[PDB]
């Protein structure tokens, strides 16, 4: 690009402006816009120690018909440099190499093709098929039933859904105020042939394409300092998914997906080192995607710490320890009296020993 | 023939190391962590047994090649390990869950085409998603697993084929989760015949231990060369040159092992597999005679697999 155009991209809240610039004609759904933006950016590809890892982001969007999925697919087909838009019956994977393969009516396809799709998803090969798969699905009955399980409502195997790194559910929930806002925005779009006036005018398609092309050129390196935090966060998420039986199986593929999200964010911000902000944003996006589917007590604890095998505790030791914690002796006496009223313990009048009842 | 004297000397120097077995176990699949017993079993299968001809006895040619079954959750080291074995082992075959008849366009005669199993003769064939395979194919597997031969009687075509292959199969439990139960069939739903034909069965369970997850994540984020290149030629040399034979002490040990093993329930086929494993471990040490160490190690590995 001309660097002035890159500066024209790099104002304050540039991430929000870039996210809203993708399909601004459809109100809301900023999370799906961010997911599509990260898919456009994509992760990094590495081949460490004999195995090849993927950086492509594959997203499956399922919702009730009429939630403007097809328009999103058409817009992303237009915006992506190498993009192939195809339907279930109407079918391409090789033609979209190093690009984006937009496919709709995924739920309306025979399982025979689905079987071959697994190899493409797992290894990006067929010939090479290094492409970002964006699939669209619909509920079996035409309406998503939260009573039924996710797999039954998608009528697809659990492994296929797991191979998709991001799942976004959009339900046509009837809300009066939201319906009025959507209706008025749609009327403005019809009458004026233009989007409603937002805070910032979206960037041009060519400018966004060039910016995505440049951000793809960089290969950020993951620092070793953030590994421990990533490990702890992955453990927490996998423990939560283990406690919940209806959660998707969080294998190492989830860790690969969040690492790809962090690398894509690092490419987006044009930094050669991935920072903790990218990890936090990836965790937030994954959580949103899965969600779419007194001195008295302190002093009592302090004296409780001195109950290591003894029934009676010296007054001087407890007094010294409580003062060292930042409490005046008056508050220590007040706490002693307050817990002494409950008769948890008895204090000797010599104020030398306390026998714990 | 294909090795110079210096290569043979280096092989002998490595073999004289008592730690060569564990060192080679560490050398197999460096990207795979804390599966030392599985690597040991893979190495023993690579060595295999020794071929014996029973023509004078009137008995059929007994199988002398080792087969191992793996069961666990998908997305684990199954696919990566299978790809590693298929790439490393020459003449290896990778298949996902047979011979066929072709017309000769010239003479209008029905000719035969050899499937991947036949093409992988004297090789190693690996299969993914064993559970998800049709029952018709698994019925055919009984013959190749047992007799190493294959007979076809269809449309007047009668033939017998040699199928000297080793099967390394990966399977998924029917629950997709290790339901607390007793028998492996209660989780995987496999017939007793196929399970009994397998020499070694291993189960991949993801433990609910925090430290294990820490080690896995550190291995992934942090994700030798002198060993595998030499090991290919070393395995070729061991296969071509040496063959072990059984001894009297190992005879008594195996007899006592069998009489103790049946008390746990045991079939003679597992005893045959134990003999094959003892031969493999003897090949590991490049020892021409089977001794107490081989029998003890084979019994230890079998008992460890049964305990797990």
């Amino acid at each position: 690009l001309t660097r002035e155009e890159l500066r024209q991209i790099a104002e304050e809240d540039f991430y929000e402006k870039l996210a809203a610039s993708i399909a601004p004609e459809i109100y809301g759904h900023e999370d799906v816009k961010k997911a599509l933006l990260l898919l456009l950016v994509g992760g990094v590809d590495q081949s460490p120690r004999g195995m090849k890892i993927r950086g492509n982001i594959n997203i499956c969007l399922m919702g009730d018909p009429g939630v403007a999925k097809s328009q999103l697919l058409s817009y992303i087909d237009r915006l992506a440099p190498r993009s192939q838009y195809t339907t279930g019956r109407g079918s391409a994977l090789v033609l979209a190499d190093q690009g984006v393969c937009c496919i709709d009516e995924f739920d309306k396809m025979a399982e025979a093709d689905r079987t071959a799709i697994h190899e493409v998803m797992e290894q990006q090969t067929i010939l090479n098929a290094r492409c970002s798969i964006l699939a669209a699905a619909n509920p079996a009955y035409g309406r998503y039933n939260p009573r039924r399980s996710l797999e039954q409502n998608i009528q697809l195997p659990a492994a296929l859904l797991s191979r998709f790194d991001l799942l976004w559910l959009i339900q046509d929930r009837p809300d009066r105020d939201n319906d009025l806002r959507l209706a008025q925005h749609i009327t403005y779009v019809h009458q004026h042939s233009r989007q409603p006036p937002s805070q910032f005018e979206p960037l041009d398609m060519k400018l966004m394409r060039r910016y995505i092309a440049m951000c793809r050129e960089k290969q950020p390196m993951v620092p070793e300092s953030l590994a421990d935090y990533i490990t702890a966060a992955y453990v927490e998420m996998r423990r939560e998914a283990w406690a919940s039986k209806d959660a998707t199986y969080t294998s190492a593929r989830t860790l690969l997906a969040i690492l790809r999200l962090s690398t894509a964010l690092a490419r987006l911000r044009m930094v050669d080192v991935v920072e903790k902000e990218d990890v936090n944003e990836a965790i937030r996006l994954m959580e949103m995607s899965k969600d779419s589917l007194r001195p008295a007590d302190v002093i009592f604890a302090t004296v409780r710490e001195l109950v290591s095998g003894g029934r009676s505790v010296r007054f001087s030791e407890a007094e010294q320890r409580c003062v060292s914690r930042g409490f005046t002796p008056a508050q220590f006496q007040a706490a002693l009296d307050e817990y002494e009223e409950l008769n948890v313990w008895q204090v000797n009048a010599s104020r030398t020993r306390i026998t714990f009842v | 023939k294909l090795f110079s004297e210096k290569r043979v000397e280096l092989l002998k120097e490595l073999s004289r190391k008592p730690d060569i077995y564990e060192r080679l176990a560490s050398a197999l699949a460096p990207s795979i962590y804390e599966h030392e017993d599985i690597k040991k079993g893979i190495l023993l299968q690579l060595f295999g047994g020794t071929r014996k001809d029973f023509s004078h006895t009137g008995r059929g040619k007994f199988r002398a090649e080792i087969n191992i079954l793996l069961c666990g959750d998908p997305g684990t080291s199954k696919s990566q390990l299978l790809q590693y074995v298929y790439n490393l082992v020459p003449r290896g075959q990778y298949t996902s869950g047979t011979a066929y008849v072709m017309k000769d366009p010239e003479t209008r005669q029905l000719v035969l085409q050899t499937g991947a199993l036949v093409l992988s003769d004297n090789g190693i064939c690996c299969i993914d998603e064993f559970d998800k395979m049709n029952e018709s194919t698994r019925s055919v597997l009984h013959e190749v697993m047992e007799q190493q031969t294959l007979s076809i009687a269809k449309a007047g075509i009668i033939c017998q084929l040699n199928a000297r292959t080793s099967v390394l199969a990966a399977a998924n439990p029917i629950e997709s989760q290790w339901n607390p139960k007793k028998t492996t069939i209660e989780n995987i739903q496999l017939p007793h015949t196929l399970l009994s034909r397998f020499d070694l069965i291993f189960l991949m369970l993801d433990p609910q231990d925090e430290a294990y997850d820490r080690r896995l994540a550190h291995h992934l984020v942090a994700l030798e060369l002198l060993d595998m290149a030499v090991l290919k030629d070393y395995i070729a040399y061991a296969h071509s040159t040496i063959m072990p034979r059984l001894s009297e002490e190992a005879s008594q040990a195996l007899i006592e092992a069998y009489v103790d093993m049946r008390k746990i329930g045991a079939y003679p086929r597992q005893l045959e597999s134990l003999i094959r494993l003892a031969e493999a471990h003897a090949k590991v040490r490049l020892s021409n005679k089977v001794e107490a160490i081989d029998v003890e190690e084979a019994k230890r590995l079998h008992r460890e697999a049964l305990k797990q």
